[PDB]
């Protein structure tokens, strides 16, 4: 299920709650939202505010408030009274681009990764009204491209261009608690570096915590996808690939990943937590002058239902100005040969 | 830009939204009698060459829709005194054209519809129409001795010439 | 404006920095002798000089593998390379890449053979290994 | 146009239109006009002390005392007649023409006036093919220097008259580009077995030479072999039009060999542009 | 200067002036066409002829590169140097400076592709890309009116194509202030030959253009008004009809006819478009007044003060006149009803006119390229050789 | 209320006064401030609470001279500007297109060997119009005052000079406190070439040339995403 | 030819694994956005450089970055008249670099040509029509430079025979 948005890029996308709306930025300043009315897109709201291009996008479901960072080096937290979309400016403090961000599931926090080689942690102070941050500074030496939370709020995935993935302790106790232990370690302290992949080499385009945050998935420019398992002592599974580089991915239940890149098109990978193992499980778009659904690189992918437990359908938007929604089921018995998990 | 009528006067007289002025003439009609050296009409043929190539003319006074109407007229008569061979055959047919029932304002086929006023009731319509018909008549009659070279059998190529030309692109036939 | 000569960037406290023998000469040329390619390739492929900052032992490694690609006659070059493993292709790649820089008789012309074949196994992926890497051949 | 014209157009419309004047009864209008020729030439176009029933022709060649050593003066006078008159100062020729007093074919010497600079050049040709046919041999050959850095040799022999060139590229790729050409006239004779003989030297000079001559990387050496076919009194103009027009007639056609592929390269580069330009959505 | 003076050309729409500098008119003034024949091999390419000679070839099609609205034609122009060069002037292209002129607001782009042309192809020791408008100012200076240089003035250049109002600022023209007006020498003739074809019988057909175009250099004029024109010419038409006549290519006879009207009608229309063109009717008047009103207030004056005319279609007598009348009246009507709403100072408005109007640019060009400042500031073959063709962007200014 | 030398309890112009409300709405009494608007950029420290008349320096160039600037190097590059009647014209491609290049002689490469910096901008009229290079060397004339031909060392020297001039115990606070103000301090790049050139003259004229000691010097140039002087006033 | 075809092939792969690029923001200067490539200010962010050579004259250089690639061709040139030739054409295009968006206006040092494809231009281009359109410029760019030299060679000989064929 393909649909255009616009034939330019739509450089990063979020759903609401109930994936009735959906706001995708068109490669410019903006961020339109879109809402379904029967078979059709229907645009909705505009949001102008940023001065420069719109990298993150995220929407915190119970909430409903929008989260954007841009190239202008600033973040909007965006509530909607009445009939329109109204931005509070939120100070990273950064000197240069903001490149991502995501909110905690627990909606009292978001990060924001940025070309000043840190990560800014985000909340409300109620008491002198507005968004305050700390940045998680070390080890990071490069513009950090993508995060993601563990379910738990507190541990955050992050991909940056020194060719690492980590995972920080993200404790923000002026408005949360003591996180409960966790495989990863017990101590959390804010900023406290949890773990780092090894790799040398290659750029961590996506970065993915799996369902009950005992494993950590990123996609690497060297073409490879890894796996990082804390019920095996945080060991790390690799998978070199024989195309070309992945940009985004993301589990579909916790022993299955479903990634996308330059190839154009939705692949799965699927973890063998005996063996310690991952294995391409094969192509999910089955057949400009390209056999794939979209015609340039996707950049996204996010779980639209089913959780990332039991994904039953996942969205992918792309450099084509396209958004597409796959049907896990519909899959399956399309490529019977498929194997998930 | 194009030549105006300066004949109207703070006493003129209307029938419709047109200026009824004066005409030394000796043909029926409602036209006030002329004493002055000149009238109206031959305001209209001293500018007609220069006039009929105009596309625009702002209307200024009332007078102005009596000098168009004229122009009008004029070419008229160019189109039926270029097949005449003689002053006199020519004189003869412009009484036949002069005494034709021309469409007149707020009827099909009278052109600047948006600019004259439609006579507001039978009287105002029947002197608009003699008024017209008069003004026809002499005009016709003046044209003649303009036209025909003292050489009689000879319509003026000079008049001949304009009879494709429309003032403002309109025409009593059109 | 003495002073806009001077990078001092040269000296930023950002500029990121990478995390800072070759293969045995006698074995591969054993197994060229000795009777069969495809042992003498996976000879050639082993302990590559990736974490020497000397030019002259990559340089070392480099001609061996290439005196072997050259050896190899154009019929035994796929079978040679299916037999190595994901990551032997793409160490082969790298030294295929290496190859093309240094041009000499028609080396390249075998070397271009060399690569259709790398490339069968590999994949583009294999290249984009060579683009990639950080210590590299 | 592939050959080059031998006459000015300048000076035969100027004269033209003055004689077509004088002759229908008109007042005579003033005239002023400062031109040029190929070779560094320089005319001029006047009314001497202002009278304009008087137009004079004058051309001024830096090199015209070595076409004197060469019976240009004597050949001048030939052609001209009553019409050459001293030269103006600063010029080396000069014609004048009395628009009170012109010929009954006008048409006739307004052409002989457009030739005013082939014929300063025709008896330097005329000598030699007069020698040769003399059987006249061992006369010093003329250098004829018609341009700052080049020069024109010309030798009889028993047989054949040479004419050589020492020309100049300025351009370092434009030597390729005339090796090119040259090598075509090298071969000539595959075409006109009848026609002269044409031999080229890069960088080192003739034996016909043997004098100053110029080495260099960018100097070529074109030497032209003139039968008796060629030299005779029949063929003996055209030859002198086609020879005296040689140089000019191998950098022009150099240059617009070069703007034949300026329009190569725009066909083929738009094409690109159209190729990429595809690449769109 | 050195030895040789500079080759100079003026490429206009209907007609290029070609000459050298120094001199006070064009050695060729030519049709701006060029006839070729329509994979190239051989040496086709070489196979075109232009000017007058290119016009009725019978194996040939004539084409006409140089015309406001279509992209250019290089290869067309590239070709059409070569005969200029070699078989009209005939200057070593190697010896010679050249100054061209370029079309108004004439992008920078072009610039360089004919640097390319005149450096890369013709090896020329120096190029000089001159404004148009630039060299009608100078041109004019020429003038009895104006005995004091000044680069500041209103330009109308009227040639064949379309009629330019160009202000110009101590040299240098404010381009977000140009106006151009549909009406030129072409329409003029077209004009003059629609009332001719009403009027006169025997013109022959294939040479109706020609005997319009020749009554209109002949026997027109802008007359003071249309009525009294008229007047005069049925009053005594004796001493207002001439009389033309012109020989029919087919039969090689002679034909006459009478010439009217269209002496002063055909002019007009620069004053009345309306006339002849549906699609425009603004008077040239209010056009300059226009243009002058929307440049900088305190330029304004000067440019009033110094409107210069430049090209054919400004030769007909009395054009300056009419011009200078027409916009003094709408002039002093405008400064009236502000002083009666409620006190500024009379604007003095004058047109210039001067005897080297026929080819006031290149008559302007031909007097800059012969003198020492053209040289020094003229960009040279190493200069091209060295930054390229970008440096043939701008062209200094210098005159004044 | 803010008045401006272009653009509209009162603000108060340099030698409330203005320089304090900037760093009043950073939460700063102590600071130096460089304010760069449309007729003149100012260079004023700020100590604990209030201004101090002295030490604080001006500079002959701000936006007015740049869009003029900009204007002389459109017309170097054949287009026909008028310096009276397109000045609106030429102010708004200054603001849409111009930057402040970091590296110089990096940005003349891009420029002189790529197509990258080019960029079109349709005038009011429908021409379309092309610049490049000049998007950065427009402003530059605010680091090199010769080019626009004015005397002086450039706002990043100036700025350097102010801080030393300064007492050493106040050195240090006013160094870690330098904030922009003013729409000409908009210009993408403006804060890290000050920086840069800040270093280089430290490392120059009072490290004296040890590059090691380098790396201690605390320079942080605060950029806020905000006209502070007139958010100064609204706070207070 | 029997190794041109592998050639470009070797080139063509490499290429698609080379634009694989993404809009980056700098990271040294405050709200800029450059060519890595050219700039090469975060070692981190440049690939390793590699070529493709098909003997000893004609070769390929491919440089990545994470928002952009310089390729470099170096041009078969047989001969004298076929090395101005194609300077010429190499030159003519550069000049036109602004329309030729992808097109560098100097060629790295030792190169006849340059092109510098970026994030925006794979953004709003099919890459893999950039590709095509890279190793259809290396093929079409040998048979133009043939043409031209039997252009020139067809024209100076009838050149030679209308000026000696009327003497
Ligand atoms: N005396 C004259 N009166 C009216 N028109 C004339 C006169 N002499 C020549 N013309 C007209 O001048 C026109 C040519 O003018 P000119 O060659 O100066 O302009 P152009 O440069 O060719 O065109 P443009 O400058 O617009 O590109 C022709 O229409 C010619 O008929
Ligand atoms: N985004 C921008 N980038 C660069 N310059 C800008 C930008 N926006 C405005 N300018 C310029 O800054 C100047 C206006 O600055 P400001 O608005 O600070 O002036 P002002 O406060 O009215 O005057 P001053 O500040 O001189 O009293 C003008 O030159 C304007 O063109
Ligand atoms: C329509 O074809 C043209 C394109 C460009 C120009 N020219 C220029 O752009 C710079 S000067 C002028 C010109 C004039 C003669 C030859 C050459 Br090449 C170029 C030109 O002369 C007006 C014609
Ligand atoms: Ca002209
Ligand atoms: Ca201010």
């Amino acid at each position: 299920a393909y649909h255009s948005f616009l034939v330019e890029p739509i450089s990063c996308h979020a759903w609401n709650k109930d994936r009735t709306q959906i706001a995708i930025c068109p490669n410019n300043h903006e961020v339109h939202i879109y809402e379904k009315s029967g078979n059709k897109w229907v645009q909705v709201h505009e949001l102008k505010e940023h001065n420069g291009q719109v990298t993150g996008i995220d929407w915190a479901p119970d909430s409903n408030r929008i989260v954007t960072c841009g190239t202008d080096r600033n973040a909007y937290v965006w509530t909607l009274k009445g009939r329109t979309w109204k931005p509070t400016l939120v100070i990273l403090r950064i000197n240069r681009a903001a490149r991502c961000v995501r909110w905690a599931p627990n909606e009292k926090k978001f990060a924001v990764g940025s070309g000043s080689r840190v990560i800014s942690i985000c909340y409300f102070e109620q008491e002198n009204d507005w968004w305050v941050c700390k940045h998680i500074k070390k080890p990071i030496r490069s513009t950090v491209l993508s995060l993601d939370w563990h379910p738990n709020s507190v541990l955050l995935a992050a991909g940056s261009c020194d060719f690492k993935c980590r995972i920080f302790s993200a404790y923000i106790k002026e408005v949360e608690e003591r996180p409960a232990p966790t495989p990863w370690g017990s101590k959390m302290p804010f900023g406290e570096l949890m773990f780092e992949s090894s790799s040398s080499c290659g750029w961590v385009h996506g970065v993915c915590f799996s369902a009950n945050g005992s494993r950590v998935a990123w996609v690497s420019h060297d073409s490879t996808v890894c796996l990082a398992d804390a019920d095996k002592k945080m060991a790390v599974a690799t998978l070199a690939s024989e195309t070309l580089p992945l940009l985004a991915v993301t589990f579909i239940t916790e022993s299955s990943l479903v990634a996308a890149g330059h190839d154009c098109f939705p692949v799965l990978f699927t973890y063998d937590s005996a063996a310690g193992k991952l294995s391409f499980g094969g192509r999910l778009d089955v057949p400009a002058g390209l056999d794939s659904l979209h015609k340039n690189s996707v950049s996204q992918i996010s779980v639209l239902s089913g959780g990332k437990a039991k994904c039953s359908q996942f969205c992918t938007t792309g450099m084509d100005g396209g958004m597409s929604i796959w049907d896990v089921r519909s899959l399956e018995s399309a490529l019977k040969d498929l194997k998930i998990v | 830009p194009a030549y105006h009528s300066s004949l109207m006067d703070p006493d003129t007289k209307l029938i419709g939204n047109m200026a009824l002025l004066p005409i030394r003439s000796q043909f029926k009609g409602p036209a006030p009698r002329e004493t002055k050296d000149t009238d109206i009409v031959d305001e209209a043929i001293y500018y007609f060459k220069a006039n009929v190539f105009f596309k625009n003319y702002e209307i200024k006074n009332e007078a102005d829709r009596t000098l168009i109407y004229i122009t009008l007229y004029i070419s008229e008569c160019l189109k039926k005194l270029q097949k005449c061979n003689s002053k006199s055959q020519g004189e003869k047919e412009m009484y036949t054209l002069g005494i034709t029932n021309f469409p007149i304002p707020g009827e099909p086929g009278f052109p600047l519809n948006a600019i004259y006023a439609k006579p507001a009731n039978k009287q105002e319509d029947e002197v608009m129409r003699a008024y017209l018909q008069q003004l026809r008549q002499e005009t016709g009659l003046r044209l003649c001795e303009k036209v025909f070279d003292p050489q009689n059998d000879k319509p003026s190529k000079w008049w001949t010439c304009f009879v494709k030309r429309q003032f403002m692109n309109k025409s009593l036939s059109g | 404006a003495r002073f806009r000569k001077v990078d001092v960037g040269e000296y930023d406290e950002n500029k990121f920095v990478d995390e800072e023998a070759g293969p045995d000469e006698g074995e591969v040329d054993s197994c060229l002798r000795q009777g069969n390619m495809t042992a003498a390739l996976q000879a050639a492929l082993k302990n590559p000089p990736i974490n020497t900052k000397s030019q002259a032992v990559k340089d070392r490694a480099g001609s061996i593998v290439l005196k072997v690609l050259i050896s190899f006659k154009a019929n035994d070059i796929e079978k040679a390379v299916q037999s190595l493993d994901k990551n032997g292709v793409d160490l082969l790649m790298k030294y295929i890449y290496k190859g093309f820089e240094s041009p000499s008789d028609n080396s390249s012309a075998v070397l271009l053979q060399w690569h259709e074949k790398a490339l069968a196994a590999g994949g583009v992926g294999s290249i984009v290994r060579v683009l990639t890497a950080r210590k590299t051949v | 146009m592939i050959l080059l014209e031998v006459n000015n157009r300048i000076i035969e419309e100027t004269l033209a239109l003055k004689f077509e004047n004088a002759a229908a009864g008109n007042k005579p209008e003033a005239v002023e006009v400062t031109f040029a020729d190929f070779d560094g030439v320089l005319y001029h176009i006047s009314n001497p002390n202002g009278d304009k029933t008087k137009v004079m022709v004058s051309i001024s060649l830096k090199f015209y005392k070595e076409l004197q050593a060469h019976g240009a003066d004597e050949l001048l006078k030939r052609v001209y007649g009553s019409y050459l008159v001293n030269p103006e100062s600063g010029y080396n020729v000069s014609l004048l023409y009395d628009l009170e007093n012109l010929p009954a074919s006008k048409d006739s010497i307004v052409h002989q006036a457009g030739m005013l600079k082939r014929n300063c050049f025709a008896s330097v040709f005329e000598k030699y093919f007069q020698f040769q046919e003399e059987g006249k041999e061992g006369e010093n050959r003329a250098v004829i220097h018609y341009r700052d850095d080049e020069t024109m040799y010309v030798e009889s022999k028993k047989d054949r008259v040479t004419v050589v060139f020492s020309t100049v590229f300025k351009d370092d790729d434009d030597v390729v580009i005339g090796k090119v050409f040259m090598q075509e006239f090298k071969e000539g004779r595959r075409a006109s077995h009848t026609a002269p003989q044409v031999l080229f030297s890069h960088r080192e000079p003739p034996l016909e030479l043997k004098t100053d001559a110029a080495v260099g990387d960018n100097i070529g050496y074109i030497t032209f072999v003139l039968f008796p076919r060629h030299t005779n009194a029949s063929a003996r103009d055209n030859t002198i039009n086609l020879i005296h027009t040689f140089r000019d007639y191998l950098h022009y056609h150099i240059k617009c060999s070069k703007a034949y592929i300026h329009t190569r390269m725009r066909a083929k580069t738009s094409d690109f542009l159209k190729v990429l330009n595809r690449a769109r959505p | 200067a050195g030895r040789l003076p500079a080759c100079v050309v003026d490429c206009g729409t209907g007609y290029t002036k070609l000459g050298y500098a120094g001199n006070t008119e064009p050695q060729f003034i030519i049709p701006s066409c060029i006839a070729i024949k329509e994979v190239m091999k051989g040496v086709d390419d070489l196979d075109f002829f232009i000017g007058d000679e290119a016009i009725e070839k019978p194996t040939y099609a004539t084409k006409w590169p140089i015309r406001h609205g279509i992209v250019e034609d290089w290869d067309l122009m590239e070709r059409f140097m070569e005969q200029v060069i070699f078989k009209y002037l005939r200057a070593e292209p190697e010896d010679h400076y050249f100054l061209l002129t370029e079309p108004p607001l004439n992008t920078p782009e072009n610039r360089e592709y004919t640097a390319e042309i005149m450096f890369e192809s013709f090896n020329v020791p120096g190029l000089y890309i001159a404004v148009q408008a630039v060299l009608a100012l100078a041109a004019s200076w020429t003038s009895r009116q104006v005995g004091e240089r000044t680069l500041t003035g209103t330009v109308i250049d009227s040639g064949d194509g379309v009629t330019h109002v160009i202000p110009v600022a101590e040299g240098y023209v404010i381009g977000s202030c140009i106006k151009h007006i549909p009406i030129a020498g072409r329409d003029i003739t077209y004009f003059i030959q629609q009332l001719l074809r009403d009027r006169e019988v025997g013109i022959p057909p294939e040479q109706s253009l020609e005997t319009a175009k020749a009554v209109k250099e002949r026997y027109s004029y802008v007359c003071p008004d249309l009525v009294k024109e008229f007047n005069k010419y049925d009053t005594d038409g004796s001493k207002w009809i001439k009389q033309y006549t012109g020989i029919n290519a087919i039969s090689k006879k002679e034909f006459s006819i009478d010439v009217g009207y269209e002496r002063f009608l055909g002019p007009e229309i620069f004053f009345h478009p309306e006339f002849a063109n549906p699609d425009f009717t603004q008077p040239i008047s209010e056009v300059v007044d226009e243009v002058i009103q929307n440049c900088p207030i305190d330029v304004r004056r000067p440019l009033y003060k110094n409107i210069v005319l430049s090209g054919g279609s400004t030769m007909f007598r009395d054009f300056g006149r009419r011009l200078q009348r027409d916009l003094k009246r709408t002039v002093d009507a405008r400064l009236k009803l502000s002083e009666e709403l409620s006190k500024p100072k009379p604007i003095d408005v004058q047109v210039i006119t001067h005897h080297m109007q026929r080819y006031a640019v290149w008559f302007g060009g031909s007097m800059l390229a012969s003198t020492p400042e053209f040289y020094q500031v003229c960009h040279t073959k190493k200069d091209y050789e060295e930054i390229g063709p970008s440096i043939c962007r701008h062209n200094p200014v210098f005159g004044v | 209320c803010d008045n401006g030398t272009g653009f509209v309890l009162l603000t108060e112009p340099p030698m409330a006064i203005q320089a304090v409300l900037t760093l009043y709405a950073q939460g700063l009494l102590t600071g130096v401030v460089v304010d760069s608007g449309d007729g003149v950029t100012h260079i004023c420290p700020v100590y604990e609470g209030f201004s101090l008349p002295h030490l604080t320096r001006r500079l002959d160039i701000a936006g007015r001279d740049i869009t003029r600037y900009l204007i002389k190097l459109l017309l170097l590059r054949g287009y026909a500007f008028n310096h009276s009647a397109d000045f609106e014209t030429v102010r708004m491609i200054k603001e849409k297109l111009c930057y402040v290049g970091y590296n110089i002689e990096q940005e003349q490469k891009l420029a002189l060997e790529t197509t990258v910096l080019v960029e079109s901008y349709t005038l009011p009229d429908g021409r379309i119009i092309k610049v490049g290079g000049e998007r950065f060397e427009a402003p530059e004339a605010l680091f090199q005052p010769h080019l626009i031909n004015v005397e002086g060392v450039g706002v990043a020297e100036l700025l350097f000079n102010t801080i030393q001039a300064a007492d050493i115990d106040t050195r240090s606070e006013f160094y870690k406190h330098i904030v922009l103000s003013g729409g000409s301090t908009m210009y993408p790049g403006l804060p890290s070439r000050l920086e840069r050139e800040l270093k280089q003259l430290y490392l120059e004229r009072v490290l004296k040339g040890d590059v090691e000691k380098l790396s201690k010097f605390k320079i942080r140039i605060e950029d806020p995403p905000r006209h502070m002087v007139f958010l100064g006033g609204a706070v207070l | 030819t029997a190794t041109l075809r592998p050639y470009l092939s070797a080139v063509r792969a490499t290429l698609q694994a080379a634009l694989c690029l993404e809009n980056f923001s700098s990271q040294v200067v405050e709200r800029h956005n450059k060519p890595e490539v050219e700039v090469r200010s975060s070692k981190e962010l440049l690939l390793q450089p590699v070529t493709i050579s098909r003997n000893e004259k004609e070769k390929v250089l491919i440089e990545g970055s994470i928002n952009s690639v310089r390729v470099s061709i170096a041009v078969k040139q047989a001969d004298e008249i076929e090395k101005i030739l194609c300077h010429k054409f190499m030159r003519f295009m550069m000049m036109r670099a602004e329309n030729f968006f992808i097109l560098r206006r100097k060629p790295v040092e030792g190169y006849d040509i340059s092109f510098l494809i970026t994030n925006f231009h794979t953004e709003q281009m099919y890459k893999h029509k950039l590709v095509d359109f890279v190793i259809h410029f290396m093929e079409e760019i040998d048979k133009e430079i043939s043409e031209m030299k039997l252009s020139v060679n067809a024209r100076a000989r009838i050149v030679a025979e209308e000026f000696l064929k009327n003497f």
